[PDB]
C-alpha cells in the first residue's frame, strides 16, 4: 500500500495516513512511500520511509524542497504518529508440505494480523496436472 | 534521626515489564509513538506479546524505545504515654509495704 505522510512544522509531528487520508491541522503533505517496500519488504519500515521523505524537504518551510544541510534530518525531535491501516502480517503460515495417505482428513489453518477488519478468506486448489491453474474451492 | 520531622520515605523501582510502568517513552517496532513505553508490561497473552515484540530490521533506526518508573513509600511515628498519682499516706499506712 501507498502511505501518505503529513508533517506539522510547529509540533514536529509526522502523520502517516492511507493514500486517501487527509488532515486539517496545518500539516503539509511531504510525500508518499510504499509500505511494505516493494524491493526490500523486510529490511526497512515506516521510520525509514518517513526519514527518507523528510530528508528532501526544507527545515525553514516543509512545503518547499531543500538540500543538505537545510533539510529536516534530526529525527530525534520528530514524532511519528501512525494513523494508517496496520500492515497485514501472516502470523501462522501454512506448512510448505503436508504428507498423508488416502482416506485421511487434512486441516489447514492460517492466522493473520493487521489490516482493516473484517478479513475475508478464500481458498484455492491447483491440481498436479500440466497447465493446471489455481481454481477457487467452492464454498 | 533528629531534625527531619516524623516521616521516613524510600524509593521502589518498578521493573520494565510491569503494568505499573506507565510512561511516555514508547516507540513501537515501526517507529511510531505509542501510548505505552513498557512493551507488553505484565501481560502473559501470547497474541498481545507477539504484536509488541521488539523486532529489528537490518537498517535499525529509532524503534523500540522504552521508559521506566519508580514509587515512593512513607511512614511516620506517634507518641503515647500515661501516668498515675498517689499520696504519702497511701504508701505509709497501707498494709502492703510492696504496693509501689
Amino acid at each position: 500500500p501507498v502511505l501518505k505522510v503529513m508533517f506539522h512544522k510547529d509540533t514536529n509531528v509526522a502523520t502517516v495516513l492511507d493514500a486517501s487520508g487527509s488532515l486539517s491541522d496545518g500539516s503539509v503533505e511531504v510525500g508518499t512511500f510504499h509500505h511494505p517496500d516493494e524491493t526490500y519488504p523486510d529490511s526497512v519500515t515506516i521510520y525509514h520511509g518517513v526519514r527518507d521523505l523528510l530528508y528532501k524537504r526544507s527545515a525553514k518551510d516543509p512545503s518547499q524542497t531543500a538540500s543538505y544541510p537545510n533539510n529536516i534530518i534530526n529525527m530525534q525531535v520528530i514524532s511519528i504518529d501512525m494513523k494508517a491501516t496496520p500492515r497485514l502480517i501472516l502470523g501462522t503460515a501454512l506448512p510448505r508440505v503436508i504428507s498423508t495417505i488416502e482416506g485421511k482428513d487434512v486441516t489447514w489453518h492460517v492466522d493473520v494480523a493487521g489490516g482493516k477488519a473484517p478479513l475475508t478468506y478464500k481458498w484455492q486448489f491447483k491440481a498436479n496436472t500440466v497447465g493446471a491453474a489455481f481454481a477457487d474451492i467452492d464454498s | 534521626p533528629k531534625h527531619y520531622g516524623k516521616t521516613i520515605k524510600v524509593y521502589e523501582y518498578v521493573p520494565l515489564l510491569d503494568d505499573r510502568n506507565i510512561n511516555d517513552q514508547g516507540i513501537d517496532a515501526s517507529g511510531a509513538t505509542i501510548v505505552n513505553g513498557n512493551l507488553y508490561g505484565s501481560s502473559k497473552d501470547i497474541g498481545n506479546i507477539t504484536s509488541k515484540l521488539p523486532l529489528l530490521t537490518e537498517n535499525g533506526g529509532r524503534v523500540n524505545r522504552v521508559g521506566f518508573t519508580r514509587i515512593a513509600r512513607e511512614g511516620s511515628i506517634h507518641k503515647f504515654g500515661f501516668f498515675y498519682e498517689f499520696t504519702q499516706e497511701s504508701i505509709d499506712f497501707d498494709s502492703d509495704d510492696g504496693l509501689m
